[PDB]
RNA sequence: GGCAGCCAACGUGUUGGCUGGGUAGGGGAGCGUCCUGCAUCCGGUGAAGCCGCCGAGUGAUCGAGUGGUGGAGGGUGUGG
RNA sequence: AAGUCCAAGAGUGCGGCAGUGAGACGGCGGGGGAUAAGCUCCGUGCGUCGAGAGGGAAACAGCCCAGAUCGCCGGCUAAG
RNA sequence: CUGUGGGUAGGGGUGAAAGGCCAAUCAAACUCCGUGAUAGCUGGUUCUCCCCGAAAUGCAUUUAGGUGCAGCGUCGCAUG
RNA sequence: CGUAGACGGUGAGAGCCCGGUACGUGAAAACCCGACGUCUGUCUUGAUGGUGUUCCCGAGUAGCAGCGGGCCCGUGGAAUCUGCUGUGAAUCUGCCGGGACCACCCGGUAAGCCUGAAUACUUCCCAGUGACCGAUAGCGGAUUAGUACCGUGAGGGAAUGGUGAAAAGUACCCCGGGAGGGGAGUGAAAGAGUACCUGAAACCGUGCGCUUACAAUCCGUCAGAGCCCUCGACGUGUCGUGGGGUGAUGGCGUGCCUUUUGAAGAAUGAGCCUGCGAGUCAGGGACAUGUCGCGAGGUUAACCCGGGUGGGGUAGCCGCAGCGAAAGCGAGUCUGAAUAGGGCGUAUCCACACAAGAGUGUGUGGUGUAGUGGUGUGUUCUGGACCCGAAGCGGAGUGA
C-alpha cells in the first residue's frame, strides 16, 4: 500500500523551525539552514551549560577578592584564615553578602585574622 | 523501469552538458518514470498443520462451551414456508445477544433462506464451520442433526 | 529458482554421521618418486575438515 | 470471555522486521555494509577465495562408482521387535508395517545386535547369524524366501 | 535529586554493589504514517487537513486540551 | 600462595552476524636517508587520535593533566 | 559555378586523401530492440532511545584502492 | 417492512424518497450448441470354429564412411535422432532396440498415412473482485492524447481534474476609454465571483513594539540593564516560588554530509521550497535463532468435492545406525597378515571391576536419546537484486 508523505514530513520539519524560531535571514525561515545551526545552538548550550558554573564562580571569586581588599586582606589570606577557622560558608554566599552587609565582611575578615597564625612562613 | 513506455535512449552526452548525468528518461530518480521496487501479482496461502487447525478450533469451541454460548434447537422455521419474521422472533425469544452463529444442515434450505437477510446473524454448514466465523459471533447454536454429524465425525 | 549444490565440491567432499566434513589428503597424484615412503602413509587415509574452511564448505555444498 | 479483540501473539514469536538505511538513529548512510567495497556495491561468489584455487580445486576427487545397481534394505532390531511383542508370535511384512518400524513397500533386514526372550516365529528375506542364533535360542522359527 | 543495564539476597519487586563516550559494526526495546479484522465509539451542537496557545512524556512525540479557517468523514484498543 | 570474587562483565570451545586488511603522531630500540624532513619500513600487554567531550601550551587530532548518564548561580583538586 | 531529377547505407557508402563527410553529432550515422548491457569505480541511503565495541595486522591472490582465512567485535549456549 | 439492511443521488450519516436491489416474468424476427419424420450409402458371393506341404506386407530405406547439429552427454569408451555428401542390405534360421562389444537364451516388427480429451494464450465482449493508485501516483493519455511540440528518420514526446445544490454565473448605480473596482442584490457562506473547495512553505509588503549609524561578527548560546505588553496581591507604581517581544554590554564560539591518518578548510555537493527517490520480491530451496502440536513417529504437493479459507489426497520429503570407493558388514566399520594399534561412529553421564597412572583406555548395571512442520527475523543462492551513471558490442529498420 503506498503511504505517500503528507504530514510525516511536516510535523518534524515545522517542530524544527518553531525551536529554531527568533534567528535572522534565511536561518529562521529555511529548514536545511535551520537544523544545522539549530544542533549548533543546542550544542553551545550543552557546553556553556558547564561553562555557565566556571563563569559564574570566576566572577564570584573577583567580587571576593573585591570585598578582601577592601577589608584591607588578600583573597588566599582570607581563605585560607576561614579554612583555618572552620567556616563552611561558600562563595555564593560570601558574594552576597559583599553586595549586602560591610559589617558582615568586617567580623569576617577580623575572624579570619584572628585565626591566621604567627608567622605565615614558618616550616610548619 | 523496465515496463514503462518508450524512452530506451540516453538523454543527452555526458560531458559539456553542464547538467547531471542521466541514462534514461524513464529512470527512478525522474518523474513519470518507473518505481524502484514495484510489486507483483502475488499470493499468500499460508499452510497450517491439521493439528493446527482442528487444535485452536477445539480450543474457540471449548472455550465457548465455557462460558455457556451453545443451544440445541430441532428446528429453526416451519416448513414448506421461508419467514424471516418468525425466525427473528425466535431468536429473540432464545437470546437477546446482537450476533448469532447457527449451524443447519446442508440440506435444509428454508430456515437459511429465512434467516440470510439479517445482518448480525450468519449461518454455517456444519462442515463448513471455521476458527473465525467462530470467534466473530457472539452467540452459537447447534441444530440437531447438524451436531450430531459434527460430533460422529470428530469421533470417528 | 531451487539452490543449486556446488557439483565440484561433491564429487571431492562427502559427510560423516554427525556432520563433519571429511575429505581425502592432497599431493598424491604424481611425483612419487623422491617423496619417502612414511611422507606418503601419513599422507593416505581420510581427515575431517578443519573448523576453519567448515564455515565456508558447509555453505558449498549445501548451496 | 474471548472476543476477537482478546487474541495476542505469543511473547517473543513476533520479532520486529529490521528497515535497514532507514535513518541514522538505528542504522543509517550505509545499511550495515559498512564503508566502499564490491560488498557494498553487489556481492562475492560464494566459490571464490581471492584468486588462489578453492578448496574445491586443490583437492584430488574420491575415487571409485557409486554402484547405481545397489541393492537396500532396512534393519529391524530383534530389541525393537521383543518390545513391541510382549506376548510374541508369528510376525510378518504386514505386521512390521501395522508396527510402523519399517516402510510398507520397502524390503526387510534383521540383525541381531537385541536379545530376544518371547517365542517369535520370524517371516523375512535376509537372516544374519546372530538374529537367527536369537531366534534359534528363544525357542522359535525363524524361515527366509 | 532522577533515569537506565548487569549482579546478590529475599519476594509474588523492594533493598543492596557496580557500570552508562563511542565511527564502522552487533544485540535489545519502541514512536509515527497508510491500508484491513473485530468489540465499539466520535462527528453539521463542525471530522480531516490548515494556523496558534497551554501543558506532559527519558525519544521518535502525545494531549477523549482548547482558540480562528474548513464543510465531510474518522478514532480508541488488540492484531496483520 | 594470596588479592576484585552482588564481576572483571575476566578465560576456552561451538554456533548466528558484518566491519576491517589506505593509518597518523609522540616516547622508546632500530634500518635506509646526510643521524633531513610533518620521510619511508619495522618492533612496543606502548600511549593517543582515528573512534574523545573538558582545562592548560595564543590559536593547533596525536604532546601534558584527566574519561562527558542527566541536572545544580555547591566544595576539593591534577596539569598550568 | 548553379537549378532541377535520380542513384550509391553503417564495418557500409563516398572520399584530387584531412580519419574529411554522410542533416549542427562520425576512428564506424541515426531510431527501436536485447537493456534495468556491465561496472573490483564515484555518489546517496531518510524516525528515536538503551548496552557492548573494533582494525588499518599476518598469510595468498592477473593481488596491492578488492577479496578469503586467522586476531581484534557482538549475541547465545556450555565448563564456571 | 424485510425471500429486498448491495450500490448512488436528492440542500448534511437515507433498506421506510427515487434510480433500485431478493424474487418472479417476457420476444414478432435473427444466430450458435441439444432431439424428432422423405431421402442417401454399404454389405448377409457371403460368414463361425477345424487336420500337411510348394512372388508381397511401405527402398535408394535401415545401416555404413566423412562432415555438423539436438537429447545432461562439450569426441570422450559414446548408444539413440536428424541432416549434407558417397556407398549400400534382406522379407522372416529379416531387423533394430535394449547406453564402444558380442555366443546361448529374453522383449518389439523400420522406411506410409492421418486422429477428439486433459494444455498455453486474451487484441474483443459480459458479469464481478481488490488490507491495488487517487492527479509529480496510477497506462504516455481522468482534460483537444499518441494531440500540441521536436526531429524531413525509424521516431521521441509532453503539461493541463474539483465554484456551488442547482447557473440561482452578480439587475441596477457610480469611478474608469477599456481592463479593473466599490455598493446594492443572488446565495448558508462571494474570507465559494468562473484567474472560482481547502490555500502551507520558499516568495513580495504594509502597520505596530524594541534595537542599530565608534562599528570588525559560521551571526548562536550563557549572563545581562533598558523599553513595550500581559497575570495576581498590594494604590498613583511595587513585588511576586511571574511570564512574554526585543535585546545595548561581557565570557565561549572555525556550518552539514561524504572520502580520508588528517578539514572551517582555499577538497567534493547543495540558490530555495512542494512532492517523487533506495535491502524489495517468488521457491515443500538451505542453514541457525524464538514460537506451536504430536511423537518413535512428524508430516503433504499436484489434484477431487463446498459463490468460503473446510474436508479428503501416503505419491514423496527429513532423522530414527553407521562404516567403507566397493562388493559387503553392522554397534561396529575401514586400513590391515594380524585382539595390533590406529581413523570415523556408537547422544551425553553416574556407579562397579582391570591395567598403566603413556595423560586414559578396557567390560558390566542404571537414568535411557528428538526431530519434524508452519509462523516471523538475520545471513546465504539464482533473479536486474540498495539506487542513479560510460565510452562501447549485436540485430531490424530511416534518410544523400
Ligand atoms: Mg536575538
Ligand atoms: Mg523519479
Ligand atoms: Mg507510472
Ligand atoms: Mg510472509
Ligand atoms: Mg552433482
Ligand atoms: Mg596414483
Ligand atoms: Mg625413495
Ligand atoms: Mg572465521
Ligand atoms: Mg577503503
Ligand atoms: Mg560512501
Ligand atoms: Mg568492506
Ligand atoms: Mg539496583
Ligand atoms: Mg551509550
Ligand atoms: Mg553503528
Ligand atoms: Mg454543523
Ligand atoms: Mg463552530
Ligand atoms: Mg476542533
Ligand atoms: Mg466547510
Ligand atoms: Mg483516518
Ligand atoms: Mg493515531
Ligand atoms: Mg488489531
Ligand atoms: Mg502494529
Ligand atoms: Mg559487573
Ligand atoms: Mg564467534
Ligand atoms: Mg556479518
Ligand atoms: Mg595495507
Ligand atoms: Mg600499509
Ligand atoms: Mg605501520
Ligand atoms: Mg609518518
Ligand atoms: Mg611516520
Ligand atoms: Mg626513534
Ligand atoms: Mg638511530
Ligand atoms: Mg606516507
Ligand atoms: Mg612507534
Ligand atoms: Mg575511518
Ligand atoms: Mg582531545
Ligand atoms: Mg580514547
Ligand atoms: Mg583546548
Ligand atoms: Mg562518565
Ligand atoms: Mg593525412
Ligand atoms: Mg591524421
Ligand atoms: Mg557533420
Ligand atoms: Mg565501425
Ligand atoms: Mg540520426
Ligand atoms: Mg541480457
Ligand atoms: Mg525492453
Ligand atoms: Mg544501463
Ligand atoms: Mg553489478
Ligand atoms: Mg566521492
Ligand atoms: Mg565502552
Ligand atoms: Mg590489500
Ligand atoms: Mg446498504
Ligand atoms: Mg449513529
Ligand atoms: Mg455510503
Ligand atoms: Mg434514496
Ligand atoms: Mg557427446
Ligand atoms: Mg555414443
Ligand atoms: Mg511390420
Ligand atoms: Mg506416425
Ligand atoms: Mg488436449
Ligand atoms: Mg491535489
Ligand atoms: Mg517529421
Ligand atoms: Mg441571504
Ligand atoms: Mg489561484
Ligand atoms: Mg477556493
Ligand atoms: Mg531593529
Ligand atoms: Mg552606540
Ligand atoms: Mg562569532
Ligand atoms: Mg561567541
Ligand atoms: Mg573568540
Ligand atoms: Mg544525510
Ligand atoms: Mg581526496
Ligand atoms: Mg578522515
Ligand atoms: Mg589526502
Ligand atoms: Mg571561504
Ligand atoms: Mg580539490
Ligand atoms: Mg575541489
Ligand atoms: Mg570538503
Ligand atoms: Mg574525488
Ligand atoms: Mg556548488
Ligand atoms: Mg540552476
Ligand atoms: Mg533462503
Ligand atoms: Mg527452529
Ligand atoms: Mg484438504
Ligand atoms: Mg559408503
Ligand atoms: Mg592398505
Ligand atoms: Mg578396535
Ligand atoms: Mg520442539
Ligand atoms: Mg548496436
Ligand atoms: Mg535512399
Ligand atoms: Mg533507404
Amino acid at each position: 500500500a503506498r503511504v505517500k508523505r503528507a504530514l510525516n514530513a511536516q510535523k518534524k520539519r515545522r517542530t524544527v523551525l518553531k525551536a529554531s524560531k527568533g534567528y535572522r535571514g534565511q536561518r529562521s525561515r529555511l529548514y536545511r539552514k535551520a537544523k544545522e545551526q539549530q544542533l549548533h545552538s543546542l550544542t553551545y548550550a550543552y557546553r556553556d551549560r558547564r561553562a555557565r558554573k566556571g563563569e559564574f564562580r570566576k566572577l564570584w571569586i573577583s567580587r571576593i577578592n573585591a570585598a578582601a581588599r577592601a577589608n584591607d586582606i588578600t583573597y588566599n589570606r582570607l581563605i585560607q584564615g576561614l579554612k583555618a577557622a572552620g567556616v563552611e560558608v561558600d562563595r555564593k554566599n560570601l558574594a552576597e553578602l559583599a553586595v549586602s552587609d560591610p559589617a558582615a565582611f568586617t567580623a569576617l575578615v577580623d575572624v579570619a585574622r584572628a585565626a591566621l597564625p604567627e608567622d605565615v612562613n614558618a616550616p610548619s | 523501469r523496465g515496463e514503462v513506455s518508450g524512452g530506451g535512449k540516453k538523454p543527452y552526452r555526458q560531458k559539456g552538458t553542464g547538467r547531471a548525468r542521466q541514462g534514461s528518461t524513464r529512470a527512478p530518480q525522474f518523474t513519470g518514470g518507473g518505481t524502484v521496487h514495484g510489486p507483483k501479482p502475488r499470493d499468500y496461502s499460508q499452510r497450517t498443520p491439521k493439528k493446527m487447525i482442528a487444535a485452536a478450533l477445539r480450543g474457540a469451541l471449548s472455550d465457548r462451551a465455557r462460558n455457556d454460548r451453545i443451544h440445541a434447537v430441532t428446528e429453526l422455521v416451519e416448513g414448506q414456508t421461508p419467514s424471516t419474521k418468525s425466525a427473528k422472533t425466535f431468536l429473540g425469544t432464545l437470546t437477546e445477544n446482537k450476533k448469532v452463529l447457527v449451524v443447519i444442515g446442508r440440506t435444509d434450505e428454508v430456515g437459511a433462506k429465512s434467516v440470510r437477510n439479517l445482518p448480525g446473524v450468519h449461518v454455517i454448514s456444519p462442515d463448513q464451520l471455521n476458527t473465525y466465523d467462530v470467534l466473530n459471533a457472539d452467540d452459537v447454536v447447534f441444530s440437531v442433526e447438524a451436531l450430531n454429524a459434527y460430533i460422529s465425525a470428530n469421533s470417528k | 529458482p531451487k539452490a543449486k549444490t556446488h557439483s565440484g565440491a561433491s564429487k571431492r567432499f562427502r559427510r560423516t554421521g554427525t556432520g563433519k566434513i571429511v575429505r581425502q589428503k592432497a599431493n598424491r597424484r604424481h611425483l612419487l618418486e623422491h617423496k619417502p615412503t612414511k611422507r606418503t602413509r601419513r599422507l593416505d587415509g581420510r581427515t575431517t575438515v578443519s573448523a576453519a574452511d567448515n564455515s565456508r564448505i558447509n555453505k558449498l555444498l549445501n548451496g | 470471555v474471548i472476543k476477537l479483540h482478546d487474541l495476542k501473539p505469543a511473547p517473543g514469536e513476533k520479532k520486529a522486521k529490521t528497515r535497514v538505511g532507514r535513518g541514522e538513529g538505528s542504522k543509517g548512510k550505509t545499511a550495515g555494509r559498512g564503508t566502499k567495497g564490491t560488498k557494498a556495491r553487489k556481492n562475492v561468489p560464494v566459490m571464490f577465495e581471492g584468486g588462489q584455487m578453492p578448496i574445491h580445486m586443490r583437492l584430488p576427487k574420491l575415487k571409485g562408482f557409486k554402484n547405481r545397481f545397489r541393492t537396500e534394505y532396512q534393519v529391524v532390531n530383534v530389541g525393537d521387535i521383543n518390545k513391541a511383542f510382549p506376548q510374541g508370535g508369528t510376525v510378518g511384512v504386514d505386521e512390521l508395517v501395522a508396527k510402523g518400524l519399517v516402510r510398507k513397500n520397502s524390503l526387510v533386514k534383521v540383525l541381531g545386535d537385541g536379545k530376544l526372550t518371547v517365542k517369535v516365529d520370524v517371516t523375512a528375506n535376509k537372516f544374519s547369524g546372530s538374529a537367527r542364533e536369537a531366534i534359534t535360542a528363544a525357542g522359535g522359527s525363524a524361515t527366509e524366501l
